[PDB]
């Protein structure tokens, strides 16, 4: 309906408005009027998007000059499609309640693989070759040679779009990716090209983080779209990790082997400008020198170029000309396809990065591999250390960048992890007719022994027996699925092996089915499917996984799926690989961040992220348990999101397994009664 | 605004005086208004019913050994089931109850589908000392119930009640196909769980049209059972539904006459002990079979033996008594004696029947509308 | 044969019934296991007469009751009287010794089974059932002659006062009358 905010009226598709949504709208309007950045925290994945879009539309209607372009970067494609359909529902509601159309355009952006109509490139599963084949089929040389109408197979969507799709605009009608594909195939145009032509004359647009955090594509996709624009990163509790990974590259034997294989073909094509032909040939041996050197670690971000300018004595300036060479020399060579060519491009990108960005980075070489440490595997990784590098181009080009997610409990660490000036410090806790979650921390077991996942007690028999007993007697009180998270795959397998050794895992098996998540994508998918089908009926099942796994964030445990979420110990990242310690040192000597504080923050952030996916929707309910006494300390409880803090009473902070089971039984018994809306 | 933030209520303004003593009239009016606090209906709900073949499924897994309900779940469940059977047979004359117990991934038909209350109670009392082992199997229990109720007549309402204590069920095959088959069979399934909500039970109840509930305590358990006691509403006319049933007269035997003929009871003949060879009892109108308990379907000729008063006790719902017309005493120009109690009419209001135009006082009108259910004047 | 023998051994009562029905030629073994597997104005005149008689009514005291009437009423209401019949099978729990009682129960079970089969056959909707009911009647008559007649002779020899056979005769007579009536209807339907 029509909500009356202090200086505006906003139409809302839903007649009923929760107080949390109203307060969130108040705060967001305050931020928009403040013309500054900020950070938000909401506990519901659904219902945030509709309110955000409604307030954005209301603000655009009220102040067309203040806001012109909107960005709603999300994590994956399902979020993009769901926000697109939510915007479509909002627009339909506005049309039916108002009666007249508006000239607002909304499109979704993705990879060229997602948006393509050629049936010759869809079946293949090469994401690194689809773009190369698209460039080969249509490019500047293709356009030049199309004048004589050469009889050769090539893409023709652009050859029609440039003559028919560059004149007719799309002032009205928000279009989804499937809608864009349908329009392109009915008009004989490329969806990507029409999307590129239509972003300039558009109201809102959504895409992934990789189109803004990665500088190699953000400039191409966003250069002069709007000086005064609003961008929001929903579900960005791990924004620092993706920012770090944006400027992170890895090198192995395969890359150098591929480069040395393809340079011969490149030279053969060339012999059929010279400033780079001889320049590229001798670059390989400098990095292959570390292959033959058996050393543990070499760190010299500033001195790496100094050492490069000694073995071959090369100036640092021409490195800056490498990247601009990619768009110049390669198109002259008429590359057939980008296959067998990506490592050469990434080597140039790495060289440009080390030539330019060396103030807050580190070069790491590791002669270690999993289960085959020292055979032949010197891995060089130019790991980034500061998350501010990937966030400057969006803070300096935008006005009201907002970072919101389901877990942003410490609002004082994000503004200092990355250069940020928050003006909000706002948190919201959802309320319903009944308490939909019952968090509790289980300390010592029935033997009055702590069940902490301490490193020195990982092999301890007593803690494993207590964990098994807790999982057994817990599996008989909460039905149809329990999701358990462990610290690591090694610890998980060592625990399940010990459980199998004793006559205890059979007791859990006869109650619920056990499914183990592995690194295989297909195996994980089929395990998830069979877990879902087993939880559909009354059989019930247990899904054992790891906090730092692709399954932790890849799926959402909606109601009736995983009524209980168990945290077996505080999930601590492994201190090895000499990558975490470098970041800890950088934060210590630069941002004055305590190492223990940052480790606890990361551990609790991961724990809350993997435990907060059991509550999706107002009607959804679930149980959350932490099987570690270390959670009992205030320094870790304070890192939990505010919407879970108030429900974590001091009564159940160190209770044993039996009383935790009793509390779970009471909560589940009292939550099954009908509630109203 | 708020209802309590306005003006303070002054309820004492109702009473007034005009002759320095008129308060007696006001208190008499209050006393008169105190009566007639009922809707002239003992039930006020469903005015009809339909024959129900109800199957009760009882979990026999280890979860029944839990002591949530003193002393354990099994004993309290069986006691409340005995109470439910008694009340259900009291409020349903021609209904039938079957009992199935699920244990060790199998289902055992503890009692045949019949209308005898004593047999069900005896079986339940015997089942108190059973052994709780294994896990329940909803698929097998529902398959047995469907197989038994597949051949039942369409006019009867087929209902299945499941008391699911354990949260896990072992299904030898897919259960949703069985749920679809039950939906095609028009079988109503209702589940009363004990621990928590289970997805399969909710889906089954929603698809079969039944209701799914979860027990909070023993009182809530009894309330749910009492709610399940009431028969479902029935359509006005479905089919040619009838049943051939007899009305065995309770003919006892006395040695004074020459027809003192002892006879062993058919029900007692199957007992291990010596069957009661009493003087007389209930003789079947068709094959002269002797029975001691009613209502019991005849073992020999298959006839149903029912007691006529039990059927007749619900006949007043078919022909409810119309509310009498309230008339002030002054405006009635006739006799001032109640036609029912012969008492003098002194109340401010007199009730007159629309049929016989007699006079009934407040007490007699309430008695007729609540208990008698028939107008004494209309009888004449 | 071996399968059939084990069934009889597990239930000696059925084995006794099997001998009492098959060995005694009452029924064949084939059929045995087949089932196992007012007036005129005078009323107004009387009404007027009683109205006139009660028009002049005077209460009476002596005529209401007499010593003889009270004594007779007490004797009737005394224990052992007509309304207070105290016999009612005085010691039937110990009368007709339990050896006969077990045989009586066996006969009751056999008659109940045969009548259950007969009533399951009823009503006869197919010509196949017509012969089956005749066979059931023949089996009933053979069983009666084989068992009840010696049973009646034993009862008469021991002079038991209880009419145990009377109820069995009542059921058998009722079944025979029902079969005769149905046969009469069948003859009438063909007319
Ligand atoms: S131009 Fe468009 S349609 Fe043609 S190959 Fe590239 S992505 Fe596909
Ligand atoms: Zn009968
Ligand atoms: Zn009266
Ligand atoms: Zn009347």
């Amino acid at each position: 309906m029509k909500l009356n905010v202090d200086g505006l009226l906003v139409y809302f598709p839903y007649d009923y408005i929760y107080p949390e949504q109203f307060s969130y709208m108040r705060e967001l309007k305050r931020t928009l009027d403040a013309k500054g950045h900020g950070v938000l925290e909401m506990p519901s994945g659904t219902g945030k998007t509709v309110s955000l879009l409604a307030l954005i539309m209301a603000y655009q209607r009220a102040y067309p000059l203040e806001v012109t372009k909107l960005i709603y970067c999300s994590r994956t494609v399902p979020e993009i499609e769901k926000v697109i359909e939510e915007l479509r529902k909002l627009l339909n509601f506005y049309e039916k309640q108002e009666g007249e159309k508006l000239p607002f355009l909304g499109l979704a952006l993705s990879s060229r693989k997602n948006l393509c109509i050629h049936p010759e490139v869809t079946p293949l599963r090469f994401g690194k070759d689809v773009d190369g084949k698209c460039h080969s089929l249509t490019a500047s040389y293709v356009r030049a040679q199309y004048q004589h109408d050469t009889s050769l197979p090539h893409c023709r969507f652009y050859e029609e779009f440039d003559a028919h799709g560059r004149e007719v605009p799309l002032p009205a009608g928000i279009y989804n990716l499937d809608d864009l594909k349908a329009l392109g195939r009915r008009q004989g145009w490329c969806p990507y090209f029409l999307a590129r032509y239509s972003i300039l004359h558009a109201n809102v647009v959504v895409y992934s983080y990789h189109y803004l955090l990665d500088p190699k594509i953000a400039d191409l996709v966003s250069k002069e779209l709007a000086r005064k624009a609003v961008v929001v990163f929903d579900e960005a509790h791990n924004i620092d990790n993706v920012c770090i990974d944006s400027m992170s590259v890895n090198l192995t034997r395969r890359t150098l082997d591929r480069c040395q294989g393809n340079l011969e073909t490149l030279q053969k094509t060339v012999l059929r400008a010279e400033h780079f032909l001889g320049f590229l040939r001798r670059l390989l041996e400098y990095v292959k020198w570390r292959l033959r050197v058996q050393h543990v670690v070499q760190e010299s971000p500033p001195a790496f170029l100094s050492g490069l300018a000694q073995r071959v004595c090369i100036q640092r300036k021409p490195l800056r000309f490498c990247a601009e060479r990619l768009r110049s020399l390669l198109h002259t060579l008429e590359i057939t396809d980008l296959a067998d060519f990506s490592p050469l491009t990434l080597l140039a990108n790495f060289a440009t990065l080390v030539s330019t960005y060396a103030k807050g980075f580190t070069i790491i070489i590791e002669p270690f591999d999993d289960r085959t440490p020292t055979i032949a595997n010197p891995i060089l990784h130019f790991s980034c250390m500061d998350a501010s590098l990937a966030i400057k181009p969006v803070f300096e080009r935008f006005q009201s960048v907002i970072i919101t997610s389901g877990t942003l409990s410490p609002l004082d660490i994000y503004p200092k992890i990355l250069d940020f000036h928050p003006v909000t410090m706002a948190t919201f806790t959802m309320t319903l007719a009944r308490v939909c979650l019952c968090p509790m921390i289980i300390g010592r077991g029935n033997d009055q022994v702590a069940i902490s996942s301490k490193f020195e007690t990982r092999e301890d028999i007593a803690v494993i027996r207590n964990y098994g007993n807790l999982l057994l007697e817990m599996s008989a009180v909460v039905p149809d699925g329990i999701v358990a998270f462990f610290t690591s795959y090694q610890y998980m397998e060592s625990t399940v092996a010990s459980w199998y050794e004793q006559g205890i895992l059979e007791n859990i098996q006869r109650n619920k089915l056990l499914f183990i998540e592995t690194q295989d994508g297909a195996e994980t998918s089929v395990a998830l499917e069979k877990y879902q089908e087993a939880c559909e009926n009354g059989r019930g099942a247990i899904l054992l996984s790891v906090a730092r796994g692709k399954v932790s964030e890849g799926i959402d445990f909606v109601h009736h799926y995983g009524r209980a979420v168990i945290m077996f110990g505080v999930p601590y990242v492994y201190t090895q690989s000499r990558i975490l310690k470098a970041r800890l040192e950088y934060l210590r000597d630069q941002f004055q961040i305590r190492e223990n504080d940052f480790l606890t923050f990361d551990a609790m952030r991961h724990a809350a992220q993997c435990v907060g996916r059991a509550i999706r929707g107002k009607t959804d309910y679930g149980l959350m348990v932490f099987a570690d006494k270390r959670f009992a300390r205030g320094d870790k409880r304070g890192k939990l999101p505010r919407w879970i803090q108030e429900h974590l009473t001091d009564a159940n902070l160190n209770l044993t397994v039996d009383e935790g089971v009793q509390v779970a039984k009471y909560f589940l018994r009292q939550m099954a009664q009908p509630f109203h809306r | 605004t708020k209802r309590w933030e306005g003006g303070y209520e002054r309820t004492w303004e109702i009473l007034k005086e005009d002759e320095s003593g008129s308060l007696k009239a006001t208190i008499e009016d209050i006393l008169f208004k105190a009566k007639r606090k009922r809707v002239f209906e003992h039930h006020g709900q469903v005015r009809l019913g339909m024959m129900r073949h109800l199957y009760v499924v009882v979990d026999g897994s280890r979860t029944m050994e839990d002591q949530d309900l003193k002393p354990n779940r099994l004993t309290c469940t069986l006691k409340l089931l005995e109470y439910f059977v008694e009340e259900y047979f009291d409020q349903n004359p021609i209904s039938q109850i079957g009992i199935i117990v699920t244990k060790s991934k199998r289902a055992e038909k503890l009692t045949e589908l019949s209308g005898n209350p004593r047999k069900h109670i005896t079986s339940l009392k015997k089942a108190v000392d059973m052994t709780c082992h294994g896990e329940p199997s909803l698929y097998n229990s529902l398959s047995i119930a469907m197989q038994t109720l597949k051949h039942m007549p369409g006019h009867t309402s087929r209902e299945v009640l499941i008391i699911f204590s354990s949260l896990t069920t072992c299904d030898p095959s897919n259960i949703y196909d069985l749920i679809k088959t039950l939906k095609a069979a028009k079988i109503r399934v209702s589940v009363i769980g004990l621990s928590a909500e289970v997805r399969v039970c909710t889906v089954l109840a929603r698809e079969t049209g039944g209701t799914y509930h979860v027990i909070l305590d023993e009182s809530h358990y009894k309330e749910l059972l009492t709610h399940h006691v009431s028969p479902p509403p029935a359509s006005s006319s479905s089919e040619c539904s009838l049943i051939r049933m007899g009305f065995p007269q309770h003919t006892i035997a006395s040695l004074s006459d020459q027809d003192a003929k002892p006879s062993f009871s058919m029900a007692h003949l199957d007992g291990n002990t010596e069957p009661g060879l009493t003087l007389g009892g209930y003789f079947c109108p068709q094959c002269r079979a002797k029975y001691c308990e009613l209502p019991v379907e005849c073992k020999i000729c298959g006839l149903t033996l029912v007691s006529a008063p039990h059927l007749a006790r619900s006949y007043h719902h078919l022909f409810p008594l119309d509310a009498f017309q309230e008339i002030p005493l002054e405006e009635y120009n006739g006799e001032r004696f109640c036609y029912g109690c012969q008492g003098e009419l002194k109340d401010q209001h007199v009730y007159v029947c629309a049929v016989c135009q007699n006079v009934f006082c407040v007490d007699c009108d309430v008695f007729v509308h609540d208990s008698l259910h028939c107008c004494p004047g209309c009888i004449h | 044969l071996e399968e059939k023998n084990r069934m009889l051994q597990e239930d000696p009562v059925l084995f006794q019934l099997y001998k009492d029905l098959v060995v005694s030629q009452v029924i064949s073994a084939e059929e045995f296991w087949a089932n196992r597997l007012a007036t005129s104005q005078d009323i107004i005149n009387s009404f007027q007469s009683i109205r006139q008689e009660m028009e002049a009514y005077t209460p009476k005291l002596t005529q209401v009751l007499s010593s003889s009437a009270a004594s007779s009423t007490i004797t009737a209401l005394s224990p052992g009287g007509a309304l207070m019949q105290g016999g009612t099978q005085q010691a039937i729990n110990q009368m007709v010794p339990n050896d006969i009682q077990s045989e009586l129960k066996h006969l009751y079970v056999a008659v109940g089974e045969l009548l259950r089969h007969f009533w399951s056959c009823f009503p006869v909707n197919t010509p196949f059932l017509e012969e089956k009911v005749v066979k059931m009647k023949s089996n009933l008559e053979r069983f009666q002659v084989t068992k009840l007649c010696p049973f009646q002779e034993k009862i008469r020899r021991q002079y038991l006062s209880t009419n145990l056979v009377s109820h069995i005769e009542e059921m058998l007579q009722t079944a025979y009358n029902k079969l005769h009536t149905w046969q009469s209807r069948r003859l009438m339907k063909k007319t």
